[PDB]
């Protein structure tokens, strides 16, 4: 989510 | 916290809604990845004390919080997994060449980090093959603590009901993604499809090429009742000792  | 100088940002790994990801260097010393909070999207003083969280939570099986930098934009320096996600790493070069020995094998890793987890009276809440990440010599780890439907359980979907028990409907979930290399949950269905089949009963088959003794395993993560769906530390253990305890014939095919 902060990278899929 | 750490001083945000002693941080560089060298290569961008991967964007998502929420932020970034990137490989880089620490002291000049260190490899490590470093994620980016997008501004706007989280409270920073709220954002701060769930991470505080992730400081206390320490296994080789859950990707390790190495600093932090509580300037926006917020810094996550975490440990460094160079094959990235599991759900790339599976749809990548090596989906054709990973056989079930290594898929069960990643699997058990998951459960084991999940059975500290769960140790640990914590939930993960959004677990799926995006969220592990692997290194050298298919090491997995779990990372990113919490939309995906298919990979939540009805009755956290519905009524907030977010348990470790819901994590192991995920778990199960996942197992299909590792069967499937890659390949998305119901297939076919959207969301809101899945959501109505599910709830009357609907399960997931055995994919192709899986043995009927790993599917039942998904189906026990995929009662109804969340109480009778089994610990990760049961699922830890039935993993490990598959090809011995549970499918000791096991055959190589041409994907499994």
């Amino acid at each position: 989510x902060a990278x899929a | 916290e750490i001083p945000r100088e002693s941080l560089r940002l060298e290569v961008k790994l991967g964007q998502g809604c929420f932020g970034e990801v990137w490989m880089g260097t620490w002291n000049g010393t260190t490899r490590v990845a470093i994620k980016t909070l997008k501004p706007g999207t989280m409270s920073p003083e709220a954002f701060l004390q769930e991470a505080q969280v992730m400081k206390k939570l320490r296994h080789e099986k859950l990707v390790q919080l190495y600093a932090v930098v509580s300037e926006e934009p917020i810094y996550i320096v975490t440990e460094y997994m160079s094959k990235g996600s599991l759900l790339d790493f599976l749809k990548g070069e090596m989906g054709k060449y990973l056989r079930l020995p290594q898929l069960v094998d990643m699997a058990a890793q998951i459960a084991s980090g999940m059975a500290y987890v769960e140790r640990m009276n914590y939930v993960h809440r959004d677990l799926r093959a995006a969220n592990i990440l692997v290194g050298e010599n298919l090491v997995c780890k779990v990372a990113d603590f919490g939309f995906p439907i298919k990979w939540t359980a009805p009755e956290a979907a519905l009524y907030g009901r977010f348990t470790i028990k819901s994590d192991v409907w995920s778990f199960g979930i996942l197992l299909t993604e590792l069967t499937t290399k890659g390949r998305v949950p119901y297939p076919g269905m959207v969301n809101r499809e899945v959501l109505d089949q599910v709830e009357r009963g609907y399960r997931m088959p055995c994919p192709p090429e899986c043995p009927e003794s790993l599917h039942d395993l998904m189906c026990q993560c995929w009662r109804k009742d969340p109480e009778e769906r089994p610990t990760f530390e049961y699922l830890q253990a039935f993993l490990e000792d598959y090809f011995t305890s549970t499918e000791p014939q096991y055959q190589p095919g041409e994907n499994l």
